[PDB]
């Protein structure tokens, strides 16, 4: 597979003196872009597409592993959970902000690490337990629980100081992509403001975590998802403001601006 | 058979400049002849000749005059108005000898509700003269331009009706936005100097009066919009900007 | 300014596999051009 | 294209702000606006498409492109120009110095928008998006776009005496984005929930 | 791809008594090296070339690994970064003085060791996190901060006690090569000290570094740099003086003089 | 085999300017490349560019120096030092790029009475330092030149003696009245600023002091004449004389 | 004396290989003889 697709060039112009032919006059209520290329506005010379595209790929964009959950585990339960969503954290969700449907896989990786009371590094080492939990499965109570026998959900067993855990998933949605956005209903007969722009194709379920043994000290899961094999459709005005809460998009918006503002339109 | 439909809208490019226009009324090119260099058989100065290209070969826009009820009209002096500005200047006072055409675009517009009518004028030659003889403020006024006293006269004991044998272009606001007139290269020697000699004057006369829906209307400014072409230049030494 | 890439992946399911290192060609035109009676 | 946020003055609530005022003048030879040409933070610029695309960018290459759209009366008519001023120095004082640099004369009519491109004239091949303050990047600067009157907007009796024009900008296809980074506006103070 | 290119031979010679050809005979005002060949002055014998030049090829002499940063991670705030420049420490800054562009890519290998206050070893195994934070991205403020899930910025993590990390990267200015030397400003209508000789284009940024869980102990970081896949132009005069400061070229010059003095010319 | 017969004698003539010479060492092209225009596959700047030719590539000549007994050395910044001077300096202004080349041709007569040797050296990215890092006016001193305070270790903390690595020949006065270089453009970039960056460095330096047959000596000068070689240029707008 | 090495590498950018083995033939002459009129 090669990755050699380049920009465009430039070719040389001249002086044009036509009373036809206007590029630089537009109209933009068509809601199409401009036509007009540098060659037809000034005396151009000749350069040879020598750029690259590749670094702004979607592949290459989403392409990288990012911060999606952060459990903690208690040394009293020695038991966590995770929801699989994309939401909880900002800099991945807001660089999916840019389209409505994608499709892909992911490449989860997680890294274990043991703190103290006062949240200093501490030396532990047991092996720890992530579960798949799918919607239907039951769920965990205990760290003793027999649940965790796996007989059917898939698990993955590591130690805390060992390598991090990593494994890939398919697409998994009942639907035929993922959709950032939904503006729709989860449920019929129910009109309730929490059930709207949640779509419950995207919700597969939890990861459930445990110590093989009663938990010594703390214990942070830090799980990252790398996005691969993406496909996307339909390109979205990207997010300004800032995220609120993790199932809606609720903003703020104080001051009704973006950008910064100066004295003058006239000076800097 | 028809007369006016495709030939309103123009885009010109020079250089790094475009200028385009939706209310044109065609293009006068002078003479029918497009500015063109020196030949090997007319020319006569031996040294290899500058050939400065877009820094010079494009469009610079001069300081916009009001349209007021008194007005006379204006004119600038070619090269003269433009000999200090740009880098086409910088050549022209480098160098002894100079040639060159012109791009002109006259810009006036108004609205549906105003009415007027502007001779646009590209004279050669126009040696001018009043009831005495020009001082050098009047003769070459610079980018600035100057003002006609005795328009009827065209400043030259001649006559403004008879006028229409120089190229030229109207802007009657009932029908056009602009003038744009092609000038080539005229002088009866190959090359000359260009703080001595103006080859062309561009002149501007109100022949019909602005006047609108109502007793105040806003300011309405004509501004000046020229470009050298094909240009040449030889003789050259250090820069000497006026003949003075 | 080109960069081809080795396929080779050891596992059963595509899934496993790395990041496409493929380039394909973008066309603009849906979003920048999307009238009907196109004009140039 | 996108539509610039570039009625930027201090006070001015969103919507108006992506109008630029035009008005009948009392003056001649006046200015209408004035813009660096940066994708680096802060400025109107930086909230379109281009520039938030080029937030999470660290380099940049090529020809942009604004397309301006007049919104006043069929009425009222002007000529307004446009410049792009290669850098080197400060913002053109008057038009007689911004009309030096890359130009284009734009006439109200039936075509209500024009195009002025803003070639890739750099020494580079690549500038950084950034104007970093402890790299020194302003080592990239690309100069400055402003907009003068030609002429003047002028009306019929008792028209509206201010319109407005509306930007809108967009990259040309000889331009690409290097290095991927974060965006400085997309933060967290906590976990969502 | 092979290294056997050879030095030079000598073949024979004889007796020249020659009232034309003079070899030995130059004039340096021209600029050029001296033309004369051993055998031209004297009677040489023949010897077949044995001898590679390898060890002096561009790519062998900047082709190992150097220090070229060391920050130290404190436990009070678990968190460090290091300016990416060569301009440092001196070994290697002095090797790239022979030259004035240089085009190439980099293999960092990072070593981290724990210490105490007393600055003796500890045992301590966390992990830590190296990010890249490009001009433009924001700065992590503490060990907490949310710039760490790194959407965007790529992160490098491994253990304290693990093997080093390592990896490469391409050649990266915005120019076509790096410049060793700039006799330039580094902005427009600025004239300041501080500002010349500083060329931008050579500067990509930071590397931050933290530590997953807050530090128990110290933490230093060292960072290793290879040049390799090099291209060199325009050599120069290498630098005799020391160096005295990071990012100018001032030295001391107390004594004019580089060699030893001795007491005659004509005896040792 | 043979080191100085016909290449004592010399003549180079560039636009309206010749310079001769009877006593020359043959003539250094550095790294032995010729000065060029920028390729299509090198170039990024997608203007068309001005390439003034004859105005700007040809010879000009600095004010002369006076070669005294506590004499140090003398180096000048290119194009820095010919920023302000005739039709290259004005072209060098109004752009905000700048590409060329050099012919470098230093002159110092004497007479068979005297001895004295100079080391003409061209050095590209002469970034220069001394016991602290150095003012506007000795980085871009502009025509009139500088002057070095730490010749010895070449103003940049390296060394006289491997200076010769640099494209260089001497002015010894028992052989030669003169040195020419030839310098192609250097830079890791297309193109750049002429205001602020400069490529080339010429520096002359006395390395065997100036001696007569009698302790008074006339007075013995140092000139430069330097001509911009392949020049072309970008990014046209006002013109822009310094880095200030 | 002609070591020949093995380019093999296991990645997908060029930047990750190692340090290239191959000898290219020097050229002196740029610096040992930049005069016009080449003397011997
Ligand atoms: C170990 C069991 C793995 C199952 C993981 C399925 C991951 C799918 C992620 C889909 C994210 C949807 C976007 C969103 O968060 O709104
Ligand atoms: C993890 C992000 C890696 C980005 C590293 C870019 C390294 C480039 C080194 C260039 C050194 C320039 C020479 C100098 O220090 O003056």
């Amino acid at each position: 597979q090669a990755a050699g697709a380049l920009v465009a060039g430039t070719s040389t112009s001249t002086h044009s003196v036509a009373t036809d032919s206007t590029p630089a006059l537009q109209a933009a209520e068509t809601g199409a872009t401009s036509t007009a290329r540098d060659e037809s506005m000034i005396e151009t010379r000749t350069i040879v597409p020598t750029h690259g595209i590749h670094e702004t790929s979607v592949e290459s964009f989403f392409g990288r592993s990012s911060l999606v959950g952060m459990p903690l585990l208690a040394t009293g339960t020695s038991i966590t959970h995770w929801r699989i969503d994309f939401r909880e954290f900002v800099q991945l969700r807001a660089k999916m902000s840019w389209f409505t449907y994608m499709r892909f896989d992911v490449e989860f990786t997680i890294i274990a690490t043991s703190s103290t009371g006062q949240n200093v590094t501490t030396e532990q080492h047991t092996t720890y337990q992530v579960m798949y939990v799918p919607p239907g499965a039951p769920v965990p109570s205990n760290q003793d629980s027999f649940q965790w026998q796996s007989g059917c959900n898939p698990s993955v067993f590591a130690d805390t100081d060992g390598p991090p855990a990593q494994f890939s998933v398919p697409f998994m949605s009942s639907a035929n992509a993922y959709s950032t956005v939904y503006d729709g209903y989860a449920r019929f007969m129910d009109t309730d403001p929490d059930r709207y722009g949640i779509l419950p194709s995207n919700f597969l379920g939890f990861m459930y975590f445990r110590t093989l043994e009663d938990a010594a000290h703390q214990v942070r899961f830090r799980i990252y998802a790398k996005i691969k094999h993406t496909s996307c459709w339909i390109p979205r005005a990207p997010r300004q403001a800032p995220y609120k809460k993790r199932y809606n998009l609720v903003f703020s918006g104080d001051s009704d601006r973006i950008c910064s503002n100066r004295a003058s339109l006239t000076s800097y | 058979e028809a007369c006016g439909y495709s030939d309103r809208v123009a885009q010109l490019t020079l250089g790094n400049s475009t200028i385009t226009t939706q209310e044109a009324a065609n293009i006068c090119v002078a003479y029918g002849c497009w500015p063109a260099k020196l030949s090997d058989t007319d020319a006569t100065s031996v040294d290899k000749p500058t050939e400065p290209g877009v820094s010079a070969d494009r469009f610079y826009t001069l300081r916009s005059k009001p349209w007021q009820a008194d007005s006379k009209g204006w004119y600038w002096k070619l090269p003269d108005a433009l000999n200090n500005t740009g880098m086409f200047g910088q050549n022209a006072q480098f160098h002894y000898l100079y040639r060159g055409g012109w791009a002109v675009h006259v810009q006036c517009n108004a609205t549906k509700f105003h009415q007027g009518t502007l001779l646009v004028l590209a004279i050669p030659e126009h040696q001018i003269a009043t009831q005495e003889q020009p001082a050098f403020d009047r003769t070459m006024p610079g980018s600035e331009g100057g003002t006609f006293q005795e328009p009827f006269w065209l400043e030259d004991g001649t006559s403004l009706g008879n006028s229409l044998i120089y190229p030229h272009q109207w802007i009657n606001l009932r029908t056009n936005n602009s003038a744009t007139l092609i000038l080539p290269y005229v002088n009866a020697i190959p090359m000359d100097s260009a703080i001595r000699h103006s080859n062309w004057t561009l002149a501007i006369i109100p022949v019909a009066p602005l006047k609108y829906a109502a007793e105040t209307t806003p300011l309405v400014p004509i501004t000046v919009t020229i470009a050298p072409m094909e240009t040449e230049y030889n003789g050259l030494r250090r820069a000497i900007a006026s003949n003075q | 300014s080109t960069i081809n890439y080795n396929n080779i992946n050891y596992y059963s399911h595509a899934a496993s596999a790395a990041q496409n290192k493929q380039d394909f060609t973008q066309d603009p035109s849906k979003f920048t051009q999307p009238i009907a009676d196109v004009i140039k | 294209e996108s539509i610039l946020e570039a009625n930027n003055r201090e006070g001015v609530e969103g919507v108006e702000r992506y109008v630029i005022p035009v008005s009948v003048q009392d003056a001649l030879d006046a200015q209408i606006y004035a813009l660096r040409l940066e994708l680096g933070g802060s400025g109107p610029l930086s909230s379109s498409l281009l520039g938030t695309l080029a937030k999470h960018y660290t380099q940049w290459s090529g020809s942009v492109e604004i397309t301006c759209m007049f919104t006043g009366t069929f009425m009222t008519t002007g000529k307004v120009l446009l410049a792009y001023t290669p850098p080197g120095g400060d913002m053109p004082r008057n038009r007689e110095e911004a009309m030096l640099g890359t130009h284009v004369i734009w006439d109200f009519g039936l075509q209500s928008s024009i195009t002025l491109v803003i070639p890739w004239i750099s020494a580079s091949h690549f500038r950084g998006v950034s104007n970093d303050d402890v790299l020194n990047y302003q080592y990239y600067a690309a100069g400055h776009v402003t907009i003068w009157y030609q002429t003047n907007m002028v009306i019929p009796p008792g028209f509206p005496n201010t319109a407005g024009i509306i930007m809108m900008i967009a990259a040309q296809p000889n331009f690409s984005f290097r290095i991927q980074k974060d965006r400085e506006d997309m933060t967290q103070t906590a976990i969502l929930q």
